[PDB]
């Protein structure tokens, strides 16, 4: 099935996350810019051009974060003792209850792998708003599940907790403002 | 393990797991990492059987100083702890972290570090990261092919 | 070498109990049937003098410091041919730029 | 190497409050850069009043001088003043050539 890049996912997702849609777009593009330029859409660099764009890579590590957690989520019965993010979710689930995460909860990453790597090569354009979308696509689809009720709440809260933890990470790569230089605990600080 | 230091002016005697230098810069996957390295996960042979299996290996080994983010998947969580562990002047670990602004700026200093140092003559911008990793890569390939005998 | 098809990650063996179960840091599992049960192996003798040498071999006719002997060609009939010796074996190949290689190496 | 290798950007965090603004005031960045550097021939001062009249090999060699040109630098100064609430005071200085 031929792809193309459906830009209304990711205005849906600005406003589930009450953040700006270039805030979404600059994912990976922080990088020498303050966040107060991020949401203006202020100095967005030109698309990418070449595979060996750095961007390519700092979207599809954002991407792989959410698969890798949310697997977490899809298997917290599986792990010996689940990690911090998840153990605040199904922590007042009972132990069959979490076993019944594997079945209920869909697979989400399809072939966001294979797919990538083949546009990664050649589109790198059309790579890092492939990823993006994808991004976002899955971000709609755990946020609009709707049965069985117990798991709307927990899909729910988790999807809206990653992607703001993908974008304040994201969000700190940025520039820094003005702040107190002596929380570092020395007579200097360097660049 | 195969471990990787550099030695430069910002960075002094500090060894760090190849993996977490390459997902530093994105890339996070281990497929990518190891295609980087071996140049292709698709053809078996017996040269490339041996190069993937050992950095398997290098890849589960546990190392005691860079415990906290060796299995993590988020970029900004390592670029902050090398940051933390390699950029002087910064003796509280916890006071600086309650502030978002002080993150920032040892996140953008540490990553403006690891463009100027690592591998220079490759470039010394961030465009040129990811080609920095495909050298290093080589680089790994090289060493490996010359314990083949 | 396993991925885990979801993270990308490479995934622990884990031989338990009766058959092969790979196991990402994610908690997924893929499990493994038959031709997973190679645990190692090791051929002696063996990774020498194929892919050791190959693009050496290739590029010998074009090398200028490669030894030459006198000895026709048998496909394009020149009067020369590039000698090589390699391991300790003392293999010696001929070789022509048309692309002749003795049949050995 | 003294222009493009030899850039200084180094912040400093006093500790003095005796003013208002000195206690609202715990930072400041020295910032400073060369673009001009020269070697000239070595020179001598032949009465210790001199105008720097030339010095020759044989000269350095016999009277144990140092056969060595003396350097000229100047360099542009930045400094910034920080403050809390996100003020920032500058004060730039240009340096003439100096030896
Ligand atoms: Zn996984
Ligand atoms: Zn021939």
């Amino acid at each position: 099935e031929p792809w193309t890049f459906d830009y209304g996912k990711i205005i849906k997702t600005a406003k589930i996350l009450d953040i700006s849609p270039a805030v979404i777009e600059a994912i990976g593009a922080m990088e020498g810019r303050s966040y107060a330029d991020i949401r203006e859409g202020q100095g967005a660099p030109p698309p990418p051009t070449s595979m060996d764009d750095p961007r390519l890579m700092a979207v599809d590590s954002a991407v792989r974060i959410f698969l890798y957690n949310y697997n977490c989520l899809r298997h917290v019965s599986t792990f010996n003792k689940p990690p911090i993010h998840v153990e605040r979710l199904v922590k007042h689930l009972s132990y069959e209850e979490k076993e019944d995460l594997e079945k209920v909860l869909p697979n989400v990453v399809n072939e966001y792998h294979t797919t990538f790597k083949h546009l990664r090569v050649t589109d790198p354009a059309s790579a890092l708003l492939y990823s993006i979308e994808f991004l976002c696509i899955s971000f709609l689809t755990l946020y609009e599940i709707k049965e069985p009720s117990w798991v709307v709440n927990i899909v729910r809260e988790f999807a809206l907790t990653e992607l703001n933890t993908i974008i304040q990470s994201e969000k700190l790569l940025s520039k820094p403002g003005a702040f107190n230089f002596m929380i570092f605990g020395e007579d200097f600080v360097c660049s | 393990a195969i471990t990787i230091e550099i030695n430069s002016t910002k960075f002094s005697k500090l060894r760090i797991p190849w993996y977490l230098i390459f997902r530093m810069f994105g890339m996070t996957g281990d497929d990518s990492i190891i295609e980087q390295v071996v140049f292709d996960l698709e053809s078996n042979s017996l040269v490339n059987t041996f190069m993937i299996e050992i950095l398997e290996k290098s890849i589960h080994v546990l190392d005691p100083i860079f415990q906290p983010v060796q299995h993590e998947l988020n970029r900004e969580k390592i670029i902050q702890f090398l940051s933390e562990k390699v950029s002087k002047f910064v003796s509280n670990p916890s006071a600086y972290k309650s502030d978002e602004n002080a993150v920032q700026y040892l996140n953008e200093r540490q990553l403006t570090i690891l463009d100027k140092i690592l591998l220079p003559h490759m470039g010394q911008t961030a465009d040129t990261r990811v080609r920095k990793l495909r050298f290093l890569g080589l680089l790994i390939h090289k060493i490996l092919l010359v314990i083949m005998n | 070498m396993k991925i885990c098809k979801a993270c990308s990650s490479c995934m622990v063996r884990t031989y338990v109990d009766g058959n092969i179960i790979f196991r990402c840091s994610c908690g997924e599992s893929v499990q493994g049937d038959s031709q997973n049960l190679l645990v190692s192996s090791k051929v002696y003798h063996t990774g020498e003098m194929e892919d050791k040498y190959k693009i050496f071999i290739k590029n010998a006719p074009f090398d200028p410091t490669n030894c030459q002997i006198k000895k026709d060609c048998p496909n394009c009939h020149l009067d020369y041919l590039t000698q090589i010796c390699i391991g300790s074996q003392k293999i010696i190949i001929l070789v022509c730029r048309c692309g002749y290689m003795s049949n050995r190496g | 190497i003294v222009k493009q290798m030899f850039n200084v950007d180094i912040t400093y965090k006093d500790q003095r409050d005796h003013t208002e603004i000195d206690k609202l005031r715990e930072s400041v960045q020295i910032q400073f850069n060369f673009t001009d550097v020269n070697i000239e021939r070595p020179q001598h001062r032949n009465y210790s009043q001199g105008n720097k009249i030339n010095l020759l090999p044989n000269k350095a060699r016999l009277c144990g001088l140092s056969y060595s040109g003396p350097v000229n630098l100047a360099a542009e100064v930045i400094l910034t003043a920080h403050y809390s609430n996100g003020r920032q005071e500058v004060k730039r200085a240009s340096i003439p050539p100096f030896q």
